[PDB]
């Protein structure tokens, strides 16, 4: 029923009573035919209408209309962007390019609406309200593939701390989506790492830990010195500095990052873990931190990195056995578990092997069967161990 | 001239120095000198 | 001339007796009031010698701060506070607040046994002092009468340690009295946001869980064999953290062994300790919704009369002080089944109350400042960390010795206001490396900058329209000659204005051209051409290539 | 500069505030009034609400159970949300909670919308809303009843049903209760914040909290941008209550005020009432009775048991049990101990003594109190029959108060005390409505009255002033009593349900620094105000304008002076003359002419570079530089 709408919308006022009609319709789903017929009247009363509100409400719904399973949205899609273009308010912009966006997440294989969509959210990316960049950069980070990259890659220099997180997010989409990235959006990633707004620096660490994982054996060289390095252990080197970052969410998105990566030279391994460049003692700092969260994170990195690297497993023996005191339960049950995982193929000593045996008086029966699981994989030197 | 009389405006609402800073030498000044 | 002065009256280069004043701008602040334990000789309270001889102090000092309730910087509050005369705010956290006056008053009593009776104080001057103080929240921004703000940071050496940010206009300083990036069993690690301040103030007097481990497993050994522990410990935050890790180590083991303390000092500490437990560990504030971790199971008297026996028993104590009764070692024990650790089984654990070289670094990394200052703490130790400083950071660093004003020049910046319009106007042109000329009405102590139009209604936007007049000989018609310049223009300039205008005129940049009516002469010509300050350098070179002038 | 106000509550407001280039959701309050309609979910299922008679509408007479001629529809209670789909909850930046009764429904929010920005609320207002959204869901999961009721929702069909249902609205977005796993990754959300706390947000905005003395945690936002302070007062209280005072100071200076939370019954004094809720126990017990105080875990219940334990020591009544039953009364008697410093002054100069803060420790010292977490727990064994028992929720739609009703309904020397305003009290016994237990009406509201929010208003003197349209017009039980209306110079424009306003606060000024390397390259000169221009470059990071190193031109010329400065410097025919469009001065030495006009002065001059120069240099000499 849309003859209904075509007699009372035209026949209310304008402020409210609209509104609040507008409001109710969204909550009932609508059929194609007359979702074609519903899209054709509201951009008609979005030509008449002059009030912003209401207008965001009108593109909120119509993003709300085209999410709806079965139809073709591009023919509507043509006059959609056609008054996008003469539109004026960012707010309504911005919500205008929300429905383009789910335009796009809704018909992905045809690729003239693709570059379509693409040529008027490159248009619009000049726009001062930081919503409808954000917006713009959504649009690009979905819709694209083989100019993007450059065109986002210059908005992380954005002023707007979200404009710089979406562009990176955009990236990560793009990414994600399947396209092999570049080389140069490394050096932004590194700038954007150094001195920003917490969650801009976790979606870089993300970004950087991408780009590491798709180049790692180039060679970049250090900026003040002239020693070659391979690409990967740099990036591993400025993942490890932001283990000390006040944001412990950052934290634990570097933690699993660490993890994550495993053709990192066993030379910056044992620099990291050693205690007595800016990649010296991150592990320990992650196993020294308040937020159990990070504490687990750390340890399941070193698990997955000395699963990764055999010789690696020697040098955190003696953490893990530490951890074994922890105060979080979980966090004990988790190191006992690495250690399971990684004692595999390795010996321990005779003070290692009475500590981690002493702590079988714990309570938790749990943790008690789980060092138990580890026991039947450990490995004795000497008779008197056993 | 704007710095120059904000600086001036700025300065010149301070109220009082003290005991310590005038009888400096060298940028220090002794303590407990009554021994 | 603006400037941020400091001078240390003590800590400048020895431990003890935190005191050290500070003027950011006009105003003077006063940061610790601590006292020099060693000497008794009139050096155990600060000399005001610097600011006052025979007068009152508030008549300099706007604030006094308080980093934490130790007597080495807060032990001197009452003298200075109701001795000498001080009537004006000051500030510490609540728990400082809370279990400094206690700590004092204990050793208030420590002196008048030692007998000093001559500049010191007594319990009624602390508790008119007490009166006197201004609570500080954590992260609690305190603005004091118009200007001055004071914020308080975590600190982590004790419960109640804060690191203070002392803010007028926008200059600040960080004073970060004494803390820990190790965070102990009880108290999490300082945090300071990227305040980046003009001036930090830092402490600098210098396989914890593997030390801890160790600790337990002697304990563990002894009780097992039989061994009489105890635990000659002076501070009450290292005596609280090791308690809770007793407590968490027998709550795990499972075992009912009786743990001893102080029957008064310790029962005040640990009734204050669980009223604020919010300052402690995020573990401790996870499980309290459980139970209550100072509530420990192992809270038994002194001892069993001294006479439960140098078995199993654990104990708490003191060095040569107030604590706990040590009747462990030679009233039972004598033989093996004994163990004492003072920092028959002899040994000493090394407790990081205090911070090292690595939480320092990091935290100067973390604040990113303009500059350090360094105060508490061995002189060598100093020198090693300004070295290292200086090397690793690149950022320049102050040593001071008592008595020694460092006196840092400043970069006050200048706020003003901007009409939106111009400013929404110049995002919108630019964004898609140009100037932005406007015009700032100063006022009495009262700026705006805005665009030139705007100051009409002020009246002052008077207009001062230029014209610059260019000699033609051409008679030729206005479109073509418009036309014309304007492709010559486009041919010259490299892509200045490349657009066919309305009027059949010729404009770049923001130039007006105009083909007047030329003057009285039948026989002269002249075009003229108006233009702003902003365009003068190419309405210049624009006139001098038309001085050639179009083809006679 | 745009206010979006997505619930209509008077008391549970969700307003999504335009601010600048953010835009922050002050609130997120769950109307909670729905569930009365609903039938109340017994902990053991009653023969009396399960022998209840359906309501023949027509013929759906299993939907709908009908109770002395009232109708209550038979499913798990639902509850009214914020009208979310007026904006999309994904362009939100920021939520700010003031106290933790609008902290409910963020799960909603926060989790079924694809918001991904942060909400800062003060320490006691997350853990006590944390407890509020705990007990609740174990409340309303304890005996799930299956949902049915969808098909009374509908239009027409509502239509038809009686009153107590009729005025229902936005009945099709009422939602069931979220789950626990809602609550715990919502709650992972939030940064905690102290009271007076400068929050950046991206530099566009600062927000500062204040305390608001209603309850502990309770706070008051303030929005700034250093030109335009946008205050947002929530529930308050200046009354001599435990929690830290009001700060009116800070609220001063306000562009607009977005004023919620007042006082639910404006006609009571707070004290008279806790005096008549203690007399009517203490004549309930002596009889023989037994009190239920259908109560919120940790709302108002502190003071309450302040003044019950004092008056029963005064009285002699200590031979009464006081039984807490909730599943979150350990939790929150602890929680009102440990946060002291949250209070007044009278319980942190307590607890600098070595004392808890709150006396119910006292209490339970002296075995007085009696918690549980449960009917079933102990309370099924250590209760003696005359006593006094605080639990459940006040909605009596769930929780062990609807058991208790069950039980001690039938008799008469019984009584229910009700404390809580926020429910309709007559609504609240409405399922149980044949029954001879004494109830009584005695709300214990502390918030800020019309008299207090008058003299508030008229103190800190906002510009503006938004309130709730309940505000604006009488309260309909009155309808005629105008000292509960709130007025000021400004007529104090209101708004409903999903309503929007437009603000007339849209100041077009921003701050912006300069540093002396620039400040030294500018040349002011007064003429008393100093007339100064700057051609700089502006260069703008995370929202905050700064100028560095890389004119305009005005001014006002009379003819005269002009004249005789030229011949002062020296200079040969020099014009005065009155002509059409303007006096006129004409310099014939290089055919030079100037035009003087009203607000504005044409030069004429040449191309004759060395004069331009002469020209320019002398009357940037005479007229100040700018
Ligand atoms: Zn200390
Ligand atoms: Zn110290």
């Amino acid at each position: 029923k849309s003859a209904a709408l075509h007699i009372d919308l035209c026949k209310a006022t304008s402020p409210a009573d609209a509104l609040q009609y507008l409001l109710q319709f969204a909550r009932k789903p609508v059929e194609a035919e007359s979702v074609e017929g519903v899209v054709r009247i509201l951009l008609e009363h979005y030509y008449k209408e002059n009030d912003p509100s209401v207008r965001l409400k009108i593109a909120s719904l119509l993003g709300l209309l085209s999410k709806t399973a079965g139809f073709s949205p591009d023919c509507i899609m043509d006059d959609a962007i056609n008054i996008l273009q003469n539109e004026k308010s960012h707010q309504v912009l911005a919500q205008l390019l929300d429905t383009l966006l789910a335009i796009g997440t809704k018909l992905p294989e045809n690729q003239a609406i693709q570059m379509r969509l693409v040529d008027v959210a490159c248009k619009h990316l000049t726009d001062t309200s930081h919503g409808v960049r954000n917006k713009c950069l959504q649009l690009l980070g979905n819709l694209g593939s083989l100019d993007v990259q450059k065109i986002i890659g210059d908005y992380f220099s954005d002023q707007d701390p979200r404009v710089r997180t979406a562009a990176i997010k955009a990236m990560l989409q793009l990414h994600e989506r399947g396209l092999k990235l570049h080389q140069t959006i490394y050096n932004q990633a590194c700038k954007l790492l150094s001195d920003d707004y917490e969650q801009v620096r976790s979606a870089a660490v993300q970004l950087i830990w991408v780009v590491s994982q798709l180049y790692p054996e180039s060679i970049v060289p250090i900026p003040s010195s002239n020693e070659e390095i391979r690409l990967v252990d740099d990036a591993f080197g400025k993942i490890c500095h932001m283990v000390s970052d006040g944001s412990w969410v950052v934290r634990v998105q570097a933690a699993k990052l660490l993890g994550s990566m495993e053709q990192v030279s066993s030379h910056f391994l044992e620099q990291t873990l050693d205690k007595k460049s800016g990649a010296c003692g991150a592990f320990v700092h992650g196993l020294e931190d308040e937020m159990y969260e990070v504490r687990i994170a750390a340890v399941e990195a070193l698990c997955m990195l000395a699963q990764s690297s055999p010789s690696f497993a020697e040098k955190c023996l003696d953490f893990l056995v530490d951890m074994f005191n922890d105060e979080i339960e979980e966090v004990r049950l988790q190191s006992i578990h690495t250690m399971r995982k990684i004692s595999n193929n390795i010996t321990l000593r005779e003070d290692q092997l009475d500590t981690v045996l002493a702590v079988l008086e714990d309570s938790s029966r749990d943790i008690r069967e789980a060092l138990h699981e580890l026991l039947c994989c450990t490995n004795v030197s000497t008779k008197e161990g056993i | 001239s704007l710095w120059s009389n904000r600086i001036n405006t700025a300065n010149s609402r301070k109220h009082q120095e003290f005991a310590g800073r005038l009888n400096s030498v060298n940028n220090r000044a002794e303590l407990y000198q009554h021994l | 001339m603006p400037e941020i002065r400091v001078t240390p009256l003590g800590a400048g280069q020895d431990v003890g007796r935190s005191c050290i004043l500070v003027s950011i701008a006009g105003k003077n602040v006063m940061l610790d009031c601590g006292m020099h334990m060693g000497f008794n000789d009139d050096r155990r309270f600060p000399d005001f010698s610097y600011i006052t001889q025979n007068g009152r102090l508030t008549d300099f000092l706007d604030c006094v701060i308080i980093s934490h309730f130790h007597l080495d910087h807060c032990g001197a509050l009452p003298y200075f506070s109701e001795m000498v005369g001080y009537d004006g705010p000051i500030y510490m956290t609540h728990p400082t607040q809370a279990i400094c006056p206690i700590l004092l008053e204990d050793y208030r009593k420590i002196a008048v046994d030692k007998k000093g009776e001559a500049n010191f104080f007594t319990s009624q001057m602390i508790k008119d002092c007490m009166k006197k103080v201004v609570a500080v929240h954590l992260h609690q921004t305190v603005q004091v009468d118009d200007e001055l703000e004071i914020k308080a940071y975590y600190a982590g050496h004790v419960l109640g340690a804060a690191m203070f940010q002392i803010k007028v206009g926008s200059e600040s300083v960080v004073y970060t009295g004494d803390y820990n990036m190790t965070p102990d069993r009880h108290l999490g690690a300082a945090w300071i946001d990227k305040c980046r301040p003009n001036l930090l103030i830092t402490q600098s007097t210098y396989s914890k869980r593997c030390r801890e481990r160790d600790f337990l497993k002697k304990v563990h050994e002894t009780v097992e064999r039989g061994g009489k522990v105890l635990i000659p410990v002076f501070a009450l935050g290292r005596a609280q953290e090791l308690c809770i890790l007793l407590e968490t180590f027998w709550e795990r083991m499972n075992l009912k062994v009786p743990i001893y303390f102080s029957t008064g000092l310790t029962e005040k500490a640990n009734h204050y300790y669980k009223l604020f437990i919010p300052w402690t560990n995020q573990k401790i504030r996870k499980t309290f919704v459980q139970r209550n971790m100072f509530e420990f199971k192992h809270i038994k008297a002194f001892d069993r009369a001294f006479a439960d026996n140098p078995g199993p028993m654990v104990v708490f104590a003191t060095p040569g002080h107030a604590g706990q009764s040590l009747q462990i070692f030679r009233k039972w024990a004598g033989n093996e089944k004994n163990m004492v650790i003072m920092p028959m089984q002899v040994e000493y654990m090394s407790f990081s109350a205090h911070a090292d070289a690595k939480g320092i670094m990091q935290l100067v990394g973390q604040a990113e400042p303009e500059s350090v200052l360094l105060v508490h703490g061995e002189a060598k130790k100093m020198e090693f960390l300004k070295q290292k400083i200086e090397q690793e950071l690149r950022v320049n660093c102050y040593m001071p010795a008592n008595g020694e004003t460092v006196t840092l020049p400043t970069s006050p910046s200048i706020p003003v206001g901007i009409s939106l319009g111009l400013l929404k106007r110049e995002m919108a042109q630019g964004l898609l490396p140009r100037l932005l000329h406007g015009t700032l009405i100063m006022k009495d102590s009262n700026f705006r900058l805005v665009s030139s139009e705007q100051a009409l209604k002020e009246l002052a936007e008077h207009q001062l329209r230029f014209t610059c007049r260019v000699h033609l000989h051409d008679t030729r018609k206005e479109q073509e000659t418009a036309l014309r310049v304007y492709s010559h223009l486009k041919s010259v300039l490299k892509d200045h204005c490349v657009q066919h205008l309305p009027d059949g005129s010729v404009t770049v940049e923001s130039v007006l051209l105009q083909a007047a009516a030329p003057s009285e002469d039948p026989g002269t010509k002249v075009l003229l051409v108006s233009w702003t300050y902003q365009d003068e350098e190419l309405g210049s070179f624009l006139t001098s290539l038309l001085k050639k002038g179009l083809p006679q | 500069m745009k206010l979006y106000c997505l619930s209509g509550h008077p008391t549970l407001p969700c307003n999504v505030l335009k601010f600048k280039s953010t835009t922050i959701m002050l609130d997120c309050g769950l109307d909670m009034t729905s569930t009365l309609n609903f039938l109340p979910l017994p902990l053991v299922q009653s023969p009396r609400l399960s022998n209840l008679p359906g309501w023949s509408l027509k013929d759906l007479d299993k939907e709908l159970k009908e109770c002395s001629g009232h109708v209550f529809v038979d499913s798990v209670p639902e509850f009214c949300l914020p009208e979310t789909e007026l904006i999309d909850l994904s362009t939100v930046d920021v939520i700010l909670i003031s106290n933790y009764h609008c902290m409910m429904a963020l799960p909603y929010i926060t989790e079924h919308t694809g918001f991904t920005g942060t909400v800062y609320a003060t320490e006691p207002t997350v853990q006590i809303g944390r407890l509020l959204m705990e007990e609740l869901v174990n409340f309303i999961e304890r005996v799930p009843k299956a949902q049915s009721a969808s098909l009374w929702k509908n239009k027409d069909i509502q239509r038809l049903l009686p009153s107590p249902l009729k005025d229902a609205v936005e009945v099709s977005t009422w939602r069931r209760c979220y789950t626990m796993q809602e609550v715990n990754s919502a709650l992972s959300k939030i940064q905690l914040v102290g009271y007076s706390q400068k929050i950046e947000l991206f530099g566009a905005v600062q927000v500062t909290p204040l305390s608001s003395g209603y309850a502990l945690g309770s706070s008051n936002w303030i929005i700034q941008s250093h030109y335009e302070k946008v205050s947002y007062v929530s529930g308050s209280s200046l009354l001599t209550t435990h929690p830290q005072p009001m700060d009116q100071a800070s609220l001063k200076n306000s562009d607009v005020l977005v004023l919620t939370g007042l006082t639910q019954i404006p006609t009571a004094n707070p004290d008279g009432m806790v005096g008549e809720f203690c007399s009517n126990l203490a004549l309930t017990v002596r009889n023989g009775g037994n009190v239920l105080v259908p109560c919120y875990p940790s709302g108002v219940i502190y003071d309450l048991l302040e003044c019950l334990y004092q008056y029963i020591d005064s009285a002699g009544l200590s031979s009464v049990p006081l039984y807490f039953i909730s599943p979150v009364a350990n939790s929150s008697l602890e929680f009102s101990q440990i946060f002291a410093e949250w209070l007044c002054h009278n319980k942190q100069s307590k607890v600098y003594l070595p004392e808890p803060p709150f006396p119910h420790a006292e209490l339970i010292q002296t075995n007085k109190l009696k918690h549980y977490p449960s009917i079933h727990g102990d309370f099924s064994n250590d209760f003696r029959q005359p006593c006094v028992v605080f639990t459940g929720h006040p909605s009596l739609r769930f929780g062990d108060v609807v058991h208790f009703m069950e039980l001690w309904g039938k008799s008469s020397l019984n009584t229910v005390i009700f404390t809580e305003p926020d429910f309709s009290y007559l609504e609240a016994l409405a399922p149980y409505q044949p029954l001879a237990m004494k109830c009584i009406y005695c709300p214990i509201d502390t918030r800020l009255n019309f008299i207090q929010v008058s003299k508030l208003l008229k103190e800190v003197q906002p510009l503006h002033v938004v309130c709730p349209e309940q505000y604006t017009q009488p309260p309909p039980a009155q309808s005629h009593r105008m000292d509960l209306m709130i007025d000021c110079q400004p007529p104090a424009m209101s708004y409903r349900r999903a309503e929007v306003l437009a603000l007339p606060f849209k100041r077009r000024y921003e701050k912006i620094e300069i540093m002396p390397e620039l400040a030294d390259s500018l040349v002011p000169m007064e003429i008393k105000i100093s007339l100064a221009t700057v051609s700089a470059v502006l260069h703008t990071k995370d929202n905050k304008h700064l100028l560095q190193p890389p004119p305009l031109l005005s001014g006002s010329i009379p003819v005269e002076q002009f004249v005789q400065t030229l011949e002062k410097h020296g200079f040969s025919d020099i014009k005065v003359e009155d002509t059409a469009k303007g006096h006129i001065v004409l310099l014939q030495e290089a055919e030079t002419l100037i035009q003087i006009e009203e607000d504005s002065t044409h030069i004429i001059c040449d191309n004759d570079e060395m004069l331009r120069v002469r020209l320019r240099d002398l009357v940037l000499k005479f007229l100040q530089k700018f």
